[PDB]
RNA sequence: GCGGGGUGGAGCAGCCUAGCUCGUCGGGCUCAUAACCCGAAGAUCGUCGGUUCAAAUCCGGCCCCCGCAACCA
RNA sequence: GAGUACGACCACACUUGAGUGAAAACACCAUAUCCCGUCCGAUUUGUGAAGUUAAGCACUCACAGGCUCAGUUAGUACUGAGGUCAGUGAUGACUCGGGAACCCUGAGUGCCGUACUCCU
RNA sequence: GGGCGGCAUAUCUGUUACACGACAACGCAGGUGUCCUAAGGCGAGCUCAGUGGGAACAGAAAUCUCACGUAGAACACAAGCGUAAAAGCUUGCUUGAUUAACGAUUUCCAGUACGAAUCGAGACUGCGAAAGCAAGGCCAGCGAUCCUUUGCGAAGAAUA
RNA sequence: AUGAUUAGAGGUCGACCUAUUCUCAAACUUUAAAUGUGCAAACAAACCGUGCCUUAGCCAACUGCAAGGCCGGAAAGAAAAGAAUUAGAGGCACCAAGUGGGCCUUCUUCGGUAAGCGGAGCAGGCGAUGCGGAAUGAACCGC
């Protein structure tokens, strides 16, 4: 015979971990050093970036921390990008810079210093230093930017993530998030440089339509076997020459009418689905009446 | 044999309650220490940096000094035949912020309520009465307290 | 019903080969190799974790060398040990985790060209099963506890075994 | 109380991660024994623990034996 | 009435079984040319959307184990103050005050924010 | 008593110690004069001790694999405390173990030094995508006057 | 939970598991007092007027936060609920003496078989102090 682990006395000693810890959503090591600042500001805002990113669609928010809770200032997700454009491939590194760009014009409007930070108006994936109080820069009196802090969560940081391409979007669009560009896609661990022609191509889905040209011809060569891949850009007669044209279409969108999302039907008392918990009287009154059926047996 | 290190007897002092360990969360980060401030000072035996000695653990000071990640507490001490304003240095972890004057801070503020209200016709709370004056008892049911039979064996063990 | 769900077939989740020649040198070096054949990728080696005086081994000393199979080529190469043992699989050689194992003396019964330079090996074949889902276990993010429904069990392998593979389960226990 | 030692059948090395000699056994040489020649076997390192991946070896406790102290009145 | 992202408190939220699950999500899932990383596209990374609620997830169930708050234990154990109190003593009671703990037993089984979304 | 012995002679952990702090004995149980270019710093991945099922030679124990596992392991050395997407393990890059304008403070305490710490300001940096984290290895591991000895006050500019 | 520990029971003998059970801890603890200990309880203070000035402080900015002031307002000068009391002049110095062998009791307490023995904590006392009592006694009772 085992000797049982899981016995009376290991439940009594047993702590839980925080709730966000035992789901495995927040890294809260992480989160305590990014919430942190220096108790010399005596809690001035304090912003935080947060990409997540879902099987389905991109996840971007301007937040701050506070006791109650976080509150969230400006949010934008990728499945509003068909709004301006964007029908598939709404998780792609395109569209998370699209998403990001979206959010960075979404704050800037919120925060009336819009047409004060235009950012990058054409993207080509170069990267420039941020403008911080940190750094002590060239001391220049001009205004700073507005400034967040990327919180890229659980999310492995890799060179071209598509966290990164929210981040790159967002400074694109005149947000002050401090960065070095060694996980921009394009970037050479070796010799220290990055290639913004790379980077470049990325943003507008250059490597999206060469992939959709291999798939297109590979379902060419075979017509009877049905591809998964790309089902739903084939159906459409989306091809890959007008990729480049519709992101720089859909980025000149975005900077035009930040606030535009999906359509609302807009238009109310609420079906409850939910199950009914039993009472205290009635989950007694059940097992008296089991006990009662079995010495009935007897 | 004994032996007085900066830690000496702080088996207890410096341990976490039972199944409450864990490092410091997110609300005292988030907690504002100001100049001018009351704090108790309670070291948090998660976080081996900038802790107190352990004298100042469970005294309550006034905040002097703020940096990036320390705080700076006035602490009275008394030595020989005087009390001394010892100035500890500790990181923001190991100090809350102090409720010593919350009673005081009401009354206070009770008070601007009750003049407002005083000022300008409003209609004042009834005075509560003294519970210790006299008055008459009318018992719903009356018990005859005595001394039984029956107490003297239920205090027999075995 | 639920059962018929196409979500719980049982699918082939990995193949792995182990070697532990115990005496590193050039004898594992040539396993290696040979591994490297067998199996079309770069095997690992692994360390000893203890020393054993009887065993003949020390701490921290490369004893063994094993490779993990996905895919085609792990069910390629599960008929071909199959082959070996003829389809013939021990009750006991079935794990209550839903994964079962065999060995083989010799490599070269495996339709691999002898080579005189490396010798003969033996190996443990090891397959584990699985259905689809077990990534929740496995991921970075949210990672949590499979349900135990969807769990493949000792019965649910050893009839895996008989149908897809036409094997024959022998019941014994180990002695 | 202080210091030091227990190792093949015996006497002693190695004591800072198993050896010698004698003895024993088999075969030669001799009429035979010894001496001599050729081979072989025999080792919980005093017991209990600990440290270490690994303790005859390093750190404690325990059992015998061995010495040096045990003074001033 | 629900979902997602970030969360505050960190089991009334955990653990073990069982059942149920509108919508939209979330998730399993498909794949490996490119960015990236591996013995292994398992994890991770990129690109996708053919399938499925089977798992995850959310609810509900259990004279469930834990946990939380009460009640009992109990004015008991202990204890501040007092005696030219008792007793050979060990100790004990008494006077003016304070006052537990487990077992056992009753009830309960998360709650509160910001933004967006479904129900619509 | 002294001697012999030992060291309670400087010093660290637990307990004595009586729920702030403080408290003796040649009281109890143990430590210290070292060790580390990593065993320091940082980032990222990972989870340990142990079980249970299974796999050629392989067995109580060699390696592989799946479950469980609140830490029952580890963090140089005594002990306590602390720590689980770490403070442990592996790995990659590094020299924050440098300098630091006589800043302030704690412990011992006479509120004197010494030794250890704590909170900073400046320079130059290392790691990190970033918030940040580091001027050694948290807390024991060490030294006055006088004397000796070493480093710093580079070169070049100034009619002073 | 960590250590110590007696006995049955339930899953040839035992071992091993499951439940509990006899007995414990200065160097064990989930829980946890009494007595304690830190701070506060309106006159250089605090509160109110997004009143005003200044800053090389913070924040992307700002009338927002930080700091130092100025100008005003209000102030049971701290109500009522048991809702303090005081033989309640606070602060600041200077110059110096004796002392640095202690001892005894109440509760707590360590070594020791124990001691009119050795060693501590809190507080009284003798020493330094007689007087009235316990016949007599440095310390007991009263004062
Ligand atoms: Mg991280
Ligand atoms: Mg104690
Ligand atoms: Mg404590
Ligand atoms: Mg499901
Ligand atoms: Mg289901
Ligand atoms: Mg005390
Ligand atoms: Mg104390
Ligand atoms: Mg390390
Ligand atoms: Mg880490
Ligand atoms: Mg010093
Ligand atoms: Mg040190
Ligand atoms: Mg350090
Ligand atoms: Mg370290
Ligand atoms: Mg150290
Ligand atoms: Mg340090
Ligand atoms: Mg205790
Ligand atoms: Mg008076
Ligand atoms: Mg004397
Ligand atoms: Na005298």
């Amino acid at each position: 015979f085992v000797k049982v682990v899981k016995n009376k006395a290991y439940f009594k000693r047993f702590q839980v971990k925080y709730r966000r810890r035992r789901e495995g959503k927040t890294d809260y090591h992480a989160r305590r050093q990014m919430v942190l600042q220096d108790k010399t500001k005596f809690g001035s805002p304090k912003y935080r970036l947060v990409v997540r990113i879902t099987n389905k669609d991109i996840i971007a928010q301007i937040v701050q921390a506070k006791i109650v809770g976080d509150e969230v200032v400006m949010a934008a997700y990728a499945h509003e990008l068909p709004a301006f454009g964007i029908e598939h491939g709404l998780t792609n590194y395109a569209a998370a810079y699209a998403t990001g760009l979206l959010l960075a014009r979404r704050t800037l409007a919120k925060l009336g210093i819009a047409d004060k930070f235009q950012g990058a108006k054409e993207a080509d994936g170069s990267y420039s230093a941020v403008r911080t109080k940190k750094d002590d820069e060239g001391d220049d009196e001009e205004r700073f930017p507005f400034k967040a802090i990327l919180d890229v969560g659980l999310a492995r940081t890799t060179t071209g993530a598509r966290v990164f391409g929210v981040l790159k979007g967002a400074v694109d669009g005149g947000m002050a998030v401090p960065h070095r560009p060694n996980r921009f896609p394009g970037y050479n661990k070796e010799k220290s440089s990055l290639d913004a022609k790379v980077h470049r191509d990325r943003i507008f889905g250059k490597h999206v339509a060469d992939y959709l040209k291999q798939v297109k011809e590979e379902a060419s060569s075979n017509p009877d076997e049905k591809c998964v891949q790309f089902s739903k850009y084939m159906a459409a007669k989306v091809l890959p020459e007008s990729i480049e044209g519709m992101y720089k279409k859909a980025h000149a969108a975005i900077r035009a009418d930040p606030s535009k999302s999906l359509p609302k039907k807009a238009k109310v008392a609420h079906k409850s689905y939910k199950t009914k918990k039993l009472s205290g009287a009635e989950k007694r009154a059940a097992a008296k009446a089991k006990v009662a059926a079995i010495r009935e047996r007897l | 044999v004994h032996s007085y290190g900066y830690k000496s007897g702080t088996r207890h002092l410096f341990a976490k309650k039972f199944r409450k360990h864990g490092v410091p969360s997110v609300s005292t980060i988030l907690t504002n220490i100001k100049v001018g401030d009351y704090v108790d000072v309670v070291a948090d035996s998660a976080v081996r940096e900038g802790m107190p000695h352990k004298y100042y653990h469970g005294r309550t000071g006034i905040v002097w000094n703020v940096t990036p990640r320390g705080v700076g507490v006035i602490i009275n001490k008394p030595v020989r035949t005087r009390t001394l304003r010892k100035r500890i240095c500790v990181r923001f972890e190991h100090v809350r912020k102090s409720r010593c004057q919350e009673a005081f801070k009401a009354k206070e503020h009770q008070f601007q309520a009750y003049l407002a209200a005083k000022k300008a016709g409003k209609a004042l709370p009834p005075l509560q009465k003294s519970s210790r004056l006299g008055g008459i008892v009318r018992p719903k049911n009356v018990e005859v307290l005595a001394r039984r039979v029956a107490d003297y064996e239920a205090m027999v063990p075995y | 019903s639920k059962a018929a769900n196409p979500m719980r077939e049982i699918v082939v989740k990995k193949l792995c080969i182990n070697i532990c020649v115990g005496e590193s040198g050039d004898r594992l070096t040539r396993a290696s190799k040979v591994l490297e054949q067998l199996c079309e990728q770069t095997p690992v080696l692994s360390r000893a974790r203890l020393t054993v005086r009887t065993f003949g081994i020390r701490r921290n000393e490369k004893i063994a060398v094993h490779c993990t199979v996905r895919g085609k080529k792990a069910e390629e190469l599960l008929e071909k040990g199959l082959k070996v043992k003829e389809f013939e699989l021990k009750s006991y050689n079935f794990a209550d985790t839903g994964s079962f194992g065999f060995g083989i003396d010799e490599h070269i019964d495996l339709g691999i060209k002898y080579d005189p330079s490396t010798g003969i090996y033996g190996m443990d074949f090891y397959v584990v099963l699985g259905r689809r889902g077990e990534r929740v276990a496995h991921r970075k993010r949210k990672c949590s506890r499979v349900g135990h429904s969807h769990h493949v069990t000792k019965e649910e392998a050893m009839k895996w075994f008989e149908k897809v593979h036409d094997g024959i389960i022998f019941q014994a226990k180990k002695k």
